[PDB]
This record gives structure tokens, sequence and C-alpha cells, in this order.
């Protein structure tokens, strides 16, 4: 019931809806057991049936607050240290394979996320 | 339009159970309790550049 609410807040542009559940990921991280906390917090982000990670949930849905929307997703990987496996994910189906989120920003004109 | 005639006159005089497995198109779910049975059509363009909203599926590749 965590996952399905921020891909939701990421694709329609909701700021403070995705900022309070950011804080809710590192308290549910918290009172874990604490053994493979940077791999626990992928599987929380990354849709296991395609490989899909919310970063390019919010760049395939453009909207206009899109730009802060991204640095706010940055800020996140950056404290947890995850943030080279965070912009580095890729595809596991066939039919997108090696697809990043580099590929996303351009083919979407950003000339400023990119 | 001497063919489209023939093509017609065809289609009235075959059955009416052979008309439901020559049918054309496929229910489309457009909007929330729409569904419209559209038909497909692909297009290439090169001229005109903009970013892409207004579809109606994230993921472009075929789906079965």
């Amino acid at each position: 019931r965590l996952k399905k609410r921020i891909f939701a807040a990421v694709s329609e542009g909701c700021v403070e809806e995705l900022r309070e559940l950011l804080q809710d990921l590192q308290d549910l991280c918290r009172r874990r057991r604490g053994l493979d906390v940077p791999d626990f917090l992928m599987h929380k982000l990354t849709a296991s049936d395609t490989g899909k990670t919310c970063l390019m949930k919010a760049l395939l849905n453009i909207n206009p607050n899109t730009k802060e929307i991204v640095r706010i997703l940055l800020a996140f990987a950056e404290e947890n240290d995850i943030l080279d496996r965070f912009i580095n994910a890729e595809y596991t189906e066939e039919a997108y394979e090696g697809q990043t989120a580099l590929n996303i920003a351009i083919e979407r004109r950003q000339g400023d996320i990119t | 339009l001497q063919r489209a005639r023939t093509i017609l006159e065809f289609e009235k005089m075959l059955p009416e159970w052979l008309r439901s497995r020559f049918r054309m198109g496929e229910l489309c779910k457009v909007a929330d309790e729409d569904f419209r049975l559209c038909l497909r059509i692909n297009e290439v363009k090169w001229t005109e550049w903009k970013t892409h909203v207004s579809f109606l599926n994230e993921d472009p590749g075929p789906i079965r």
C-alpha cells in the first residue's frame, strides 16, 4: 500500500504527497533488522514485473512541475547512498531491454533535465 | 469505387455467424467506462517535432 502510492503521486504531479511518502520509507527501514538496507530500498522503488523505477515514471509523464520532482528523488538517493544504482537502472523485459532514464529524457526533448 | 461496390454486395450475402468472425477492430478502453471498437493505423513523421502528451499507453511496443 506504500509502493502503489509513490507511483501514483509521481505520475500526476503531486509534490507534497510524494515528499510525505519518502519520510515513511526512511521510518520503515529504520525499524528493519538492517542487513541489506541498500538492497531493500531498491525493490521498494523498482517494479518487479518490468524493472521500471520511479525516476523512469516521472520522465514518461511530463508535468508542469516535473523539474522539481526529479530534484526530490535525487536528494533522497544521495542520503542513503544508492545514487549510483538508482540512476543507472535498466529494464529487464525483452521488448525494452537496456533502456535507462537518459534515453527517456532525450526522447521527450528535455534539454534541462538531461 | 467500382471495387468497393463489389466488396459490400458480398457482405450482405454471407450469414450472420460469418460476419462475427471477419469483423474489423478491437475494443479499446478510451476513458473511464468507454469502449469504442477502434481501428489501428501506424504513421512515421519527420517534420513536426514536439514532446508527447495525451497518449493512452506509456509503453510503446506491441503488447501481444
